[PDB]
DNA sequence: AAAAGGCCTGCAGGCAAGTGCACAAACAATACTTAAATA
């Protein structure tokens, strides 16, 4: 069952991965990106006109809206539609939903004087008992009876973020999207945004639906999330850190498992590790040899199975470039 | 930095400088609340900042959720007066760099001067102990046989001020 | 940069004044009923949770709600001399027994205190709670969802306030808003606990969608919104009672958004609104009249008078060689009434009241009356036979009103409303085409890495290999065009120098997998099966 | 040519290789409470 397994890949450093990436996403469709832009901008008044009832607009399509989320937000909708009212251009409330720190209180915390402190709800402020969701009830109950403009301008960022697609969060986006002095508009990136909400979630946000591909590399949503490439290298710096003697010991080991990608039948047996550690004058006896040994299994830089094999997992290729580069 | 576990009460720690008296709850907490705190009052000397021993602030809590965010907010030099808060930061066990964000550590950051200081055998430490001892005692003993001790030590050993504090006690 | 902190915020036309004037009385209609329907349901629990004295009195009256929204706010009698504390629980503020009963005695504290102007949370409160505030007191408890609270918890919770019924001086009064089912209910809950609720409940309904005293009460009210203005054909009103079917609880709130986001499609490019009142034949142009001929009503009566008018010559004067004659012979049939509105009322009242029936459809009925199998409508019931006559309404075919009226036939507002959000995604990441118009060589001789990875993707079996796949994209991967692109760069330098390295393709091509592997899992499609493994993969959409 | 003693082979008698994984408990630090210092 020899699968190809991602070890034997080519390696490339943070630094060339990181520059050839920015290459790429910064020159591989320009042209097209620029002209499906340039493009779209023209729904812009489209937008206008569909938010003027306050139909929330969910933005699907694939590529990352991040950029012109902003860029749609930040830009046109915001100042142009505060002037259109007949003063501070309505500040853009953004959600990182990307980002996992995002907490449904705190925010609230912030929406809270963002909105109007009429009164003094703070002395509604009690116990755990959440006033977010019984003060944003009050808070409904004021606006059924104020007039009907935008106060505040909310855009998020990945509505399937990994803290604003808690329930907990989404229904308490809910119950404030049914404020109509407050545009919503958001976007997401998991393909199966309908399960998210009911009819009765639905009806909350009233959601409008539309398309937006542009083809983006996720240039910050790659930051957050992590895969193997962000071990063999790991141990590559530590190695560079040690003590002479650990260095020869290592050397010798490496040698014994490499004589024979590095497979485990190319280790060698901890008798004759031992009997070589001695025949060279390196280690006194078993102890002192399996100590000098666990510094580098205490970081899992060596791996050991049974014969008493310690095999290197390393490459071959690795391996014998720690020899001709770090060890020799 | 060792019995902390959280940016506040760190850069109150700084605040201890000034000899003074402040509200410094914020001012000590948020990374921009930090750089509102670190405009120099007397002369226009510089103030530079260094973090003794943040091999505990590193080894603190929950990596991706106060240890990292912690590192992140200190660690970001964005500030505009290039004079800022340059840390001059220590760290024990080389995996901090390793749990960096990838993005963050190549392009910005106190980071790519990585330092390292390998156990010195003999060469740098020993010509310490001799350097400090200067006034050399009459009968130390055999220097060769000192550097015996040395390095039969330092095989496994990181304290030769402490090999030779067995030494004192041999003699 | 710092994009990567968490949601730290920033700082920084008649065809649409009738839209206004229009839009705000179909608005107005809507809430008009909409506060109907409220008061309705206000004054209906208020009125039920009163007056019921049932002489044992050693048991808390219940009131479900039977279809409840759970969303349905209440309100108290004043009632001095006793406190009317209303509390409020929540699946959310139900982790156990203990804190339920916290929860709650702190919320009716603090509201006996804002009433009253050292208290131990727990039943003491109850008695001590006369000499703490002089008047007696009666609470009411409204479960806010019950379908997903423990109902061991609930139980055990119902079984401790029982105890509170040895003090007199307290009445409780419990409010179920079950989602459904009232059988769920009774199939969880202790028998033996049932048989204590069960002393005097009231299956009260809650229920928006009910013989649509409110739905067809409120499609009648836009047929009058709309009624004499403009027109709308079977396809729309068939694609309504559709999308409506399919969403049981909440029909009239979809209802009224559909109706309004075609109207603002139409107000937005008909360009026709200023044409159903005569006060705006003036506000006519050339090039307007240049669109009033691609009509297909246009089309149509052309070839009508070509056929009956045998002689060409008055169709032709008739015809562009004349404008204000024309624009006259346009406007002759603007005013088509369209009793297909009036008698839609007529038969809608009648059946109402004459023969009285309830358990019926309006917007069904406005289908078979644009039909005309209104026979076979009302047939239903088998009451109209004698009426079938004087209710009978043929459709009438009326005549140019393809420029006054409402049709899905470009789907723009059903694309809009009800995409489809995977198939819409597969689509434009497979062909990508359609919307993808110095570099651009390699754009044109090869895919965005999304769709021609993607299509790779499909072929995949149920668990694949990570590096199988990084294989068989390599083979995807022009080497010749990577070195023409990383080198066409020649500006930078570190760029240029990883430009020579020799084995930069399987590089590279490790680089754009595992970003894109990367941007696929966020969206979705790819699942990274076994975090801290990550040696294969599952590929959970399928096309289909 | 078929029906009755006898003997040969297709179905599976079976079970360890073995991975998934659905159970559990502290878990790392959430979210919030309650006494103190200053005007």
């Amino acid at each position: 069952k020899s699968r190809h397994t991602m070890s034997m890949a080519p390696d490339v450093t943070r630094e060339e991965f990181s520059l050839v990436s920015n290459f790429f996403n910064e020159n591989f469709q320009k042209r097209p990106r620029q002209k499906l832009f340039e493009i779209q901008k023209k729904m812009f008044p489209q937008y206008w006109f569909e938010l003027t009832q306050g139909f929330s607009l969910l933005f699907y399509g694939v590529g990352s809206k991040r950029n012109f989320l902003e860029e749609f937000a930040i830009d046109y909708l915001s100042p142009k539609i505060a002037y259109s009212q007949l003063v501070n251009s309505i500040p853009c409330l953004i959600l990182n939903g990307y980002n996992p720190s995002c907490n449904y209180r705190d925010v609230f915390k912030e929406i809270t004087d963002l909105l109007v402190p009429a009164e003094l709800t703070r002395s509604e402020t009690k116990y755990w008992g959440n006033h977010v969701i019984l003060q944003i009830q009050k808070m409904i109950d004021f606006y059924k009876n104020q007039p009907l403009d935008i106060k505040l301008i909310l855009v998020v960022h990945n509505l399937d973020g990994p803290s604003i697609r808690k329930n907990t969060f989404q229904t308490m986006l809910s119950f404030l999207s049914v404020i109509r002095q407050i545009a919503i508009v958001a976007s997401t990136d998991h393909i199966y945004a309908p399960l998210l909400w009911d009819n009765m979630k639905a009806q909350n946000y009233n959601f409008v639906f539309h398309d937006i591909s542009n083809f983006e590399p996720s240039t910050v949503e790659s930051t957050f999330q992590d895969v193997m490439k962000m071990g063999a290298e790991g141990a590559k710096y530590v190695l560079q850190s040690l003590t002479v003697n650990s260095k020869k010991m290592y050397k010798l080991l490496i040698e014994t498992q490499m004589q024979n990608r590095g497979t485990q039948r190319t280790g060698v047996e901890l008798k004759l590790f031992n009997h070589l550690c001695a025949a060279d004058f390196i280690a006194s006896n078993e102890i002192a040899l399996r100590s000098m040994l666990r510094e580098f299994i205490e970081h899992k830089m060596a791996n050991i199975t049974k014969m008493e094999i310690i095999w290197v997992p390393y490459t071959y290729a690795e391996l014998e470039k720690l020899l001709k580069t770090v060890l020799n | 930095c060792i019995s902390l576990g959280e940016p506040s009460s760190i850069f109150q720690k700084i605040f201890d400088s000034f000899q003074d008296l402040n509200g410094p709850t914020l001012q000590i907490k948020n990374m921009q609340h930090l750089q509102k705190f670190l405009e120099p009052y007397h002369k226009k000397t510089t103030f530079v900042v260094v973090l003794d021993e943040m091999d505990r602030l590193l080894h603190a809590n929950t990596s991706e959720t106060q240890s990292v965010r912690t590192i992140l907010e200190l660690f970001l030099l964005a500030k505009l007066p290039t004079v800022s808060f340059v840390l001059i930061g220590m760290a024990n066990s080389l995996d901090m760099k390793d749990r960096f964000l990838s993005r963050l550590n190549l392009d910005r950051g106190l980071l790519p001067q990585t330092i390292v200081f390998q156990p010195y055998t003999a060469e740098q430490m020993y010509e310490i102990v001799i350097q400090k001892m200067s006034s050399l005692p009459t009968i130390i003993f055999q220097p060769m046989a000192i550097k015996f001790a040395a390095k039969k030590c330092a095989g496994n050993t990181g304290d030769l001020r402490k090999l030779f504090d067995v030494l004192r006690g041999s003699i | 940069a710092d994009a990567q902190r968490s949601h730290y915020t920033v700082y920084p036309e008649k065809r649409w004044e009738l839209y206004h004037q229009l839009h705000s009385h179909f608005h107005d209609q809507v809430d008009h009923i909409i506060d109907n329907i409220e008061a309705d349901l206000k004054a209906e629990i208020s009125d039920l949770l009163y007056s019921e004295t049932t002489q044992k009195r050693r048991c808390f009256n219940t009131i479900f709600l039977l279809g409840s929204d759970s969303t349905t706010k209440i309100e108290l009698k004043d009632e001095s001399s006793r406190y009317n504390v209303l509390i409020e629980l929540t699946p959310k503020e139900s982790p156990n027994v203990r804190m339920m009963l916290r929860r709650s005695m702190y919320k009716l504290y603090s509201a006996a205190d804002a009433e009253e102007h050292d208290v131990s949370y727990d039943l003491s409160l109850v008695e001590n709670f006369k000499r703490l505030f002089g008047k007696d007191l009666a609470m009411v408890f409204n479960f806010k969802d019950v379908d997903s609270i423990n109902f061991n918890t609930l139980d055990n919770f119902i079984i401790l306030l029982k105890s509170a019924f040895k003090y007199d001086h307290v009445k409780i009064s419990l409010i179920f808003n079950i989602n459904t089912n009232l059988s769920n209910i009774e199939k969880n809950l202790r028998q033996s606990t049932i048989r204590l609720l069960k002393r005097n409940y009231h299956k009260l309904d809650v229920s928006s969608n009910k013989g649509f005293k409110y739905g067809n009460q409120i499609f009648q009210s836009f047929l009058d919104t709309v009624d004499g203005k403009l027109n709308l054909s079977d396809r729309f009103v068939e694609f309504i009672l559709s999308k409506m079917a399919n969403n049981t609880n909440h029909n009239l709130q979809l209802l009224t958004k559909m109706l309004d986001y075609s109207l603002m499609s139409y107000f937005f490019q008909n360009a026709f609104s200023v044409f159903i009142d005569p006060v705006n034949v003036d506000f006519l142009n050339d090039d307007y009249l240049k669109i009033l001929s691609r009509c297909p009503t246009f089309m149509f009566f052309v070839e009508g008078l070509i056929k009956q008018h045998a002689p060409a010559d008055e169709i032709l004067s008739l015809l562009t060689n004349k404008n204000r004659g024309l624009e006259e012979f346009f406007v002759e049939f603007l005013v088509r009434e369209n009793p297909i509105n009036g008698h839609a009322k007529f038969v809608a009242r009648f059946l109402e009241e004459e023969l009285n029936i309830t358990n019926f459809n309006l917007i069904e009925l406005y289908h078979n009356l644009l039909i005309g199998k209104l026979d076979s409508y009302l047939d239903r019931w088998s009451a109209c036979k004698e009426y079938k006559d004087r209710l009978h309404f043929e459709p009438i075919d009326t005549i140019f009103q393809e420029l006054f009226t409402l049709d899905n036939r470009s789907g723009l507002l059903t694309q809009s409303i009800f995409p489809s959000y995977k198939s819409n995604i597969e689509d434009n990441l497979l062909s990508w085409e359609q919307v993808l118009p110095l570099s651009g060589d390699l754009d044109k001789i090869m895919a965005p890495v999304l769709g021609q990875l993607f299509k790779l993707y499909r072929e995949a079996n149920m668990t694949i290999n990570i590096y199988d796949f990084y294989i068989a994209f390599r083979e995807t991967l022009p080497k010749e065009e990577i070195l023409n692109f990383i080198r066409k760069d020649p500006s930078n330098t570190k760029l240029l120098e990883l430009a020579e390295t020799p084995d930069a393709f399987d590089k590279v091509a490790l680089i754009l997998f595992m970003q894109a592997i990367f941007a696929f899992e966020n969206m979705g499609l790819i699942k990274f099966q076994s975090t801290k493994s990550y040696d294969l993969v599952e590929k959970c959409v399928w096309r289909g």
